[PDB]
RNA sequence: GGUGAAAAGAACCCCGGGAGGGGAGUGAAAUAGAGCCUGAAACCGUGGGCUUACAAGCAGUCACGGCCCCGCAAGGGGUUGU
RNA sequence: UCGGGGCUUAAGCCCAGCGCCGAAGCUGCGGGUCUGGGGGAUGACCCCAGGCGGUAGGGGAGCGUUCCCGAUGCCGAUGAAG
């Protein structure tokens, strides 16, 4: 509305290049020791958990 | 009477549009832009008819001269060698039976030298 | 029509000598494969520039009086116009810019220093730890 | 075959879920499931749900088994939109939109022999 | 074995038995083309001060033809001048016979 | 302003919380499927065929080349490095 | 920074020399064009001399579009217009 107003119209090229710099990046998961589940790193999987065993209510 | 303006417009439109297809830019994705750039392209085409001819003149002259260098003399001498003697033609390009066939080349060189030395 | 396609005519490994001589005729033919003058148009690197590598090794003398400053420049071939490599301050700039003005005088800069850099140095001092063609079109 | 399954006229703007599609596009079932299951997103378990849609048709309507079902495409467009008028200071009335998607999750063949 | 010829303001190096065109000809559609000109051969065959006239080159012709239309679409950059045209160069096709020189 | 000739307007079942789809039947026709004749372009997308990271730009054109696919031949598409 | 590089028995100047290069301007070949003349009874067509820089503006001409005639018709399921 004030001053920095689009001089001209940008190109689809530079548009989806500006877009190109952000390719959606995946998360991280390792297995649980004594089960079948891809828990996030260091984190205890919702069920199972860690050593000593606790919670276990994520049916 | 109403002449329902229908597809005439869109047809010549996509005529020029169809002519465009092969470029970069919104010119290759706009009607009014394609058009203009195509105009420019046509200008280029004519220019490059006549200039195709002239740049060809250039290359002919060039490698004929360079071969002439690789042997003994140079271009101007070469030319008066042909021109004076009697050989009023050659089609400069046709002399490109030179590196393609260095034999007849060398001999004709000796012609130019002979009747103009 | 007509056809003068030579494909890859294969490398001409000449290395002419006239290093004691001229300062401009120190090109033209030495040009034809070089420039203080000759071939530009966004392609002819320091490369063929080398070759000759003024394998005659280095400097020598001067025609006029503009001494105490140079080792030499502009017009070689490839992109930024014509191309080179400037002077004596660039005796420094990697390896030294002598009557190889022409070649290792063009050259030592890091950027045509892209143009592979890669064809020269006091290498060009006729050891050039290599092999060429010793008729070298001496003339 | 190439199991075709879809859920049209639903939420999320193009950019986001189009990147969600080309996030796991070309990687088998197992991975897909666990990934969509675990991503700081909305289209994560969303496009996971339409993945469930795609899962039934290929297992219990195409029958190719879940172990052979790999991620075959997903193209996911823009659809229509939602055109709202935003109130904004100094008498300004603006036009702002909500864009949408055409999630075409396909799954398909394993080895091929 | 070659041979040179100045045909229709176009000069060539013609071989003994191939090739496909010249300038538009006032010559018979599908019969006998005797070229009363000549300007070379193979193993040494100089052209004289005029033409080569020890004899002549011989061609066969296989019909007439037109080749790739060019739309002369030259416009002007402002106050109107949009010439939309297109010329298609008319010519005659051939295929030689020999070069009896 | 438009499904069909008429609703015969999709029953039974599978993913879902539904919304939407997936098999069905139906009718000549289901990109005639419920806002349903056509459905351009602008504008937004998927795979793959071709190029682009030494480069100075009214981005087009001319000569050549490299590639992919039509062509029996010659040819040709088009990709665009010099 | 003379376009730039770079040039000193010049690549600067003076004088002479022959040679080439090099414009859509000219030659040849090929096409258009209008015109003038003649054959053209001939329409046609052919030959012949010449101009075509072109804005306003003069003038000839040429494509397409809704609908009336042509129609109590012709094409159209083997498939109309878009």
């Amino acid at each position: 509305a004030k001053h920095p107003v689009p001089k001209k119209k940008t190109s689809k090229a530079r548009r989806d290049a500006r877009r190109s710099h952000h390719a959606l990046t995946p998360p991280t998961l390792v297995p649980c020791p004594e089960c079948k589940a891809m828990k996030p790193p260091h984190t205890v999987c919702p069920e199972c958990g860690y050593y000593a065993g606790r919670k276990v209510l994520e049916v | 009477p109403r002449a329902k303006t229908g597809v005439v417009r869109r047809r010549k439109h996509k005529k020029i549009l169809k002519l465009a297809k092969g470029y970069w830019g919104l010119r290759s994705k706009s009607f009014r832009k394609a058009r203009e750039t195509l105009f420019a392209a046509g200008n280029y085409a004519y220019a490059h008819r006549k200039r195709r001819k002239r740049d060809f003149r250039r290359l002919w002259i060039v490698r004929i001269n360079a071969a002439c260098r690789q042997h003994g003399l140079n271009y101007s001498t070469f030319i008066h060698g042909l021109k004076k003697a009697g050989i009023e033609v050659d089609r400069k390009n046709l002399a490109d039976l030179a590196v393609r066939e260095p034999q007849v080349f060398a001999e004709l060189v000796e012609r130019a030298k002979a009747a103009q030395g | 029509m007509k056809t003068y396609v030579p494909k890859q005519v294969e490398p001409r490994w000449v290395l002419i000598d006239a290093e004691g001589k001229t300062l401009g005729r120190l090109a033209t033919k030495i040009a034809t494969l070089l420039r203080g003058k000759h071939r530009p148009d966004w392609t002819p690197n320091v490369a063929m520039g080398d070759f000759v590598v003024v394998v005659n090794a280095d400097k020598i003398r001067v025609t006029g009086k503009k001494l105490e400053q140079k080792i030499y420049t502009r017009y070689s071939g490839y992109p930024g116009g014509l191309k080179k490599i400037p002077l004596e301050k660039m005796l420094a700039t990697h390896p030294e810019r002598v009557l190889e003005h022409a070649v290792k005088g063009m050259l030592p800069k890091g950027p045509l220093g892209r143009r592979l850099f890669k064809r020269l140095k006091v290498y060009a001092g006729p050891d050039h730890p290599h092999q060429a063609q010793r008729p070298e079109k001496l003339e | 075959m190439e199991a075709k399954a879809i859920a049209r006229y639903v939420r999320i703007s193009p950019r986001k879920v189009r990147l969600v599609v080309d996030l796991i596009r070309g990687k088998s079932l197992e991975e897909a499931r666990n990934i969509l299951r675990y991503t700081n997103k909305r289209g994560a378990y969303f496009v996971a749900k339409v993945l469930e849609s795609a899962a039934a048709n290929a297992v219990n309507n195409h029958d190719m088994l879940e172990d052979r079902l790999y991620v075959k495409a997903a193209y996911v467009d823009e659809g229509p939109a939602l055109k709202r008028v935003l109130p904004r200071a100094r008498g300004r009335a603006d036009i702002i939109k909500k864009r949408t998607s055409h999630i075409t999750v396909i799954l398909g063949e394993k080895h091929g022999k | 074995m070659f041979a040179i010829v100045k045909t229709g303001g176009k000069q060539y190096r013609v071989e003994p038995g191939l090739k496909l065109r010249v300038e538009k000809l006032d010559a018979e559609p599908g019969a006998t083309v005797e070229l009363p000109v000549l300007l070379l051969g193979g193993e040494k065959t100089v052209v004289g001060t005029p033409v080569v006239e020890g004899a002549s080159v011989v061609a066969e012709v296989l019909g007439h033809g037109r080749g790739k239309k060019i739309l002369v679409s030259k416009f002007k950059a402002k106050v109107q001048y949009r010439r939309k045209k297109g010329h298609r160069q008319p010519y005659t096709e051939l295929l030689i016979k020999e070069i009896r020189g």
